[PDB]
C-alpha cells in the first residue's frame, strides 16, 4: 500500500503478519521502536523508519534528477559519474591515489595552487590506473569533479592551466547540485553521507538497485519474507519531491521485475493513491507490462482527465462514485470499452456511499450500495472551535 | 600514422582537425574490412558538428558549435545502453564488408529472405513461419515492426512480380504499429493481409477502406462504429444495430463472397491457441 496521508494503519487492527514503515527520520533517538514476532496480531504500537540512499537511483536514474541542459554539461556529468569508485573522503577534502602513496588534491573553486600536474592526473583517470576505494563517497562531491573536468586548459607553457572560461560552461550545474545537497526537507528523506560498502568487480549499481526493492516490493519465490500486507507511510514528504522520487520508484521496480523472470516472480497487488501525482515513454512501462510479470494495480484519483488514455484503458473493471466536471465524464466516457451510455447519466446524482460498477466480472452494470468497513480509516475532520473557547 | 576521435569537446591534437576532416570527405585514406559498432557514429557527428577555426591558423573545437547537435547525440547514447533494446537487436558488429558499395544491401536481402522467404526458384525449407513477439517491450512497437514492412515492400518493388511468391500475413494489434502503400499495390505482386484489432478508429482511413470483405463481433463504443459506418457504403442500417448486443461466438459477415448479410455462429477450433495467463488463486492456496 502506498498511504500518502497516513491512515491505513487502523484499519488492520486485528490480522497477523503486517508491517508499518515511516519514510523520514525519527524526532529522537529515544523513541519508542521495536518489532513482532510471526504469527502475532497487530496492533498500533509498533512501526519503524527508513531512509533511501542515493545510490539506489542508478547511473540513468540520477541523470533525470539533475538535468543536463546546455554546452559542456552532459559529457562532464557522465564522466564524474564513471569514477565515483576512485575517489577517496578522508575528514573534509576530496583526493585521489596511486599505486606508490602518492596524493593529490581537488578543490571546488578555482584556486591557483599547483595547478600545472593537472592534465597528467586526469589522464591517468581516464584510462583506468589509479587505486580504488572500497567505501561510497558522499553525494557533494560530485560537484568538484565535475568543475574538474569542466575548467581544465592546455597552458602555453607545456604544462596546464585552470582557465576560468570553462567554469562558465557548467555553473548552473554545481549551482543546483549545492543547492540540493543543504536542504533541509530533502536531506531528511535521502541518504546523502555515504560511508557503505563497496564491492569490487564492476557491478556495484546494480546491488544497490536490488537492494532496496527486496526491501519494499518483496524478495522472490523460493525465498523467506518476514510480512504479508506492508503500508508505507509518506505524510513527512513535500508536494515538490513527490513525483520524481515516486517515479524513480516505480521505475526501479519494473527492471527488478524483468532480470527476475516469469520463473521467479510471485504475485502481488499494489495500491496507488492520488495517483494523478506521480504516474503522468520509459516512465509507464510498469503498467504495460505489468501482466505477463504478475503485478496488477488499483488506481485511486479524483481527477481521471489528468490520467493518460494509455494507461485508463488497460483496466478491466470500473467502480464509479459522484462525479461532476464535464472534462471527467468525457475522458470516462472516450476512455471505456465495456459498458452503456444509459448508465453514465446516473452518476451526476448519486448519493454518498453508492456506486456504479460494470466490467468482466459483472454479467449485466448494477447500481450497488457499498457497506461500511469495521473499523475504518483513521481520517478524521479537524476542528479550530475546541481550542478557541 | 594514426588519430584519434573524442565524443567530448577536449583539447588534444586539436590544431590538426580540419586537415583529417576534408580529406576524409573527399575519400582520400584507408578502408577497413569489418563492421564498426552501433556507438560509433556518437563520435562522428559531434566531430563534424564541433570543428571550428582557429586565428593563429589553426583548428578549434568550440562549445558553441556542440550545443546545436547536443540532442542528436543524446538520443544515440541514451539507445545503446538499455536492456530492453540490446536484447532485440544486435549492435556489436563484427561482420564481414565487400568494396564496391553494395554493403548496405546485402544484409538487409538476407535478412528479409530469413523472415519472409525465398523468391522464385530456389528451394525453401520451411512452409509456414510463426515470428514469437513476447520480449519486445510495447514502447519500440512502433520503430521495430513499423520497420520490416517497409525494407520488405523496397525489395518487393525491385524484385519484380515474375519472380515472387504468393503468400498470406497475418498481422494481430495493428493498431500499435499501423498508425499506407504496401496494400496500395499488393494485389499485384501477390501480397494478402489479415487485420485483427479492438481499436478500429486507431487506424490509417485508407486501409480499412480498402478491405473487400468485413468480420465484425461484438463491439460497444460509439466512435469505434463510426468508423465501421464509414469504411463501406451506405444503403444498410438496420444490420449494424445488432453489433452492439452480439454474444459471444457470433459475428456479422458482408463483402464480396456473400450475397447478402449473414449472422453467423463460428465453430470451435480443435486444438485451440494458448489458454490464458497465471491465475492467483492457485499459486495463493499452494501452502
Amino acid at each position: 500500500i502506498f498511504d500518502i496521508n497516513g491512515e491505513y494503519a487502523q484499519a488492520f487492527t486485528g490480522i497477523p503478519n503486517v508491517k508499518h514503515t515511516i519514510l523520514g527520520e525519527s524526532p529522537n533517538v529515544d523513541s519508542l521502536e521495536k518489532k513482532q514476532q510471526k504469527g502475532e496480531l497487530y496492533s498500533e504500537e509498533y512501526y519503524c523508519y527508513k531512509k533511501i540512499p542515493y545510490q539506489a537511483l542508478g547511473f540513468a536514474g540520477l541523470i533525470k534528477l539533475l538535468r543536463p541542459s546546455d554546452k559542456t554539461q552532459l559529457p562532464a556529468l557522465r564522466n564524474a559519474l564513471s569514477a565515483i569508485n576512485r575517489t577517496h573522503f578522508k575528514s573534509r577534502n576530496i583526493y585521489l591515489e596511486k599505486d606508490d602513496g602518492e596524493t593529490f588534491l581537488l578543490y571546488d573553486d578555482c584556486r591557483d595552487t599547483n595547478q600545472s600536474k593537472l592534465a597528467e592526473w586526469l589522464d591517468l583517470l581516464r584510462r583506468r590506473r589509479l587505486k580504488r576505494t572500497n567505501v561510497w563517497p558522499p553525494f557533494k562531491s560530485l560537484a568538484t569533479l565535475v568543475a574538474e573536468f569542466g575548467c581544465v586548459a592546455a597552458d602555453r607553457s607545456n604544462g596546464s592551466k585552470r582557465d576560468a572560461f570553462g567554469f562558465s560552461n557548467v555553473l548552473p550545474l554545481v549551482k543546483i547540485i549545492q543547492q540540493l545537497a543543504e536542504d533541509i526537507r530533502f536531506k531528511s528523506i535521502v541518504n546523502l553521507n555515504g560511508g557503505g560498502e563497496l564491492a569490487d568487480g564492476g557491478t556495484h549499481w546494480d546491488k544497490a538497485m536490488s537492494d532496496e526493492v527486496d526491501y519494499f516490493f518483496g524478495k522472490e519465490k523460493g525465498q523467506e519474507n518476514d510480512w504479508n500486507v506492508h503500508i508505507v507511510n509518506m505524510k513527512n514528504l513535500a508536494q515538490d519531491h513527490a513525483p520524481m522520487l515516486l517515479s524513480a520508484l516505480l521505475e526501479m521496480f519494473a527492471e527488478i521485475l524483468f532480470r527476475r523472470g516469469q520463473e521467479r516472480s510471485y504475485p502481488t497487488v499494489l495500491l496507488l493513491e492520488e495517483a494523478h501525482h506521480y504516474l503522468r515513454k520509459a516512465y509507464e512501462r510498469l503498467a504495460k507490462e505489468g501482466r505477463k510479470f504478475k503485478c496488477s494495480l488499483i488506481v485511486s484519483t479524483q481527477r481521471p482527465s489528468e490520467l493518460s488514455p494509455t494507461v485508463l484503458a488497460m483496466c478491466s473493471n470500473w467502480f464509479s462514485l459522484r462525479l461532476t466536471n464535464e472534462r471527467d465524464l468525457q475522458a470516462l466516457r472516450y476512455a471505456m470499452e465495456s459498458g452503456n451510455e444509459q448508465i453514465l447519466k446516473q452518476i451526476s446524482g448519486l448519493p454518498r456511499g453508492d456506486a456504479v460498477a460494470f466490467g468482466s466480472a459483472f454479467n449485466l452494470p448494477v447500481r450497488i450500495s457499498i457497506n461500511q468497513a469495521r473499523p475504518g480509516p483513521k481520517s478524521s475532520d479537524a476542528v479550530f472551535s475546541e481550542e478557541w473557547a | 600514422e594514426t588519430f584519434l576521435l573524442y565524443d567530448d569537446c577536449r583539447d588534444t591534437n586539436q590544431s590538426k582537425l580540419a586537415e583529417w576532416l576534408d580529406l576524409l570527405r573527399r575519400r582520400r585514406l584507408k578502408r577497413t574490412n569489418v563492421w564498426p559498432p552501433f556507438k560509433s557514429l556518437a563520435t562522428l557527428v559531434a566531430e563534424f558538428g564541433c570543428v571550428a577555426a582557429d586565428r593563429s591558423n589553426g583548428s578549434k573545437r568550440d562549445a558553441f558549435g556542440f550545443s546545436n547537435v547536443l540532442p542528436l547525440v543524446k538520443i544515440i547514447q541514451q539507445l545503446a545502453e538499455d536492456i530492453r533494446f540490446k536484447s532485440i537487436v544486435n549492435l556489436n558488429g563484427g561482420g564481414e564488408l565487400a568494396d564496391g558499395g553494395t554493403h548496405w544491401d546485402k544484409a538487409m536481402s538476407d535478412e528479409v529472405d530469413y523472415f519472409f522467404g525465398k523468391e522464385k526458384g530456389q528451394e525453401n525449407d520451411w512452409n509456414v513461419h510463426i515470428v514469437n513477439m513476447k520480449n519486445l517491450a510495447q514502447d519500440h512497437a512502433p520503430m521495430l515492426l513499423s520497420a520490416l514492412l517497409e525494407m520488405f515492400a523496397e525489395i518487393l518493388f525491385r524484385r519484380g512480380q515474375e519472380r515472387s511468391y504468393p503468400t498470406v500475413l497475418l498481422l494481430e494489434e495493428a493498431h500499435h504499429y499501423l498508425r499506407e502503400r504496401l496494400a496500395k499495390e499488393g494485389r499485384k505482386f501477390k501480397c494478402s493481409l489479415i487485420v485483427s484489432t479492438q481499436r478500429p478508429s486507431e487506424l490509417s482511413p485508407t486501409v480499412l477502406a480498402m478491405c473487400s470483405n468485413w468480420f465484425s463481433l461484438r463491439l460497444t463504443n460509439e466512435r469505434d462504429l463510426q468508423a465501421l459506418r464509414y469504411a463501406m457504403e451506405s444503403g444498410n442500417e438496420q444490420i449494424l444495430k445488432q453489433i452492439s448486443g452480439l454474444p459471444r461466438g457470433d459475428a456479422v459477415a458482408f463483402g464480396s463472397a456473400f450475397n447478402l448479410p449473414v449472422r453467423i455462429s463460428i465453430n470451435q477450433a480443435r486444438p485451440g491457441p494458448k489458454s490464458s495467463d497465471a491465475v492467483f488463486s492457485e499459486e495463493w492456496a499452494n501452502c
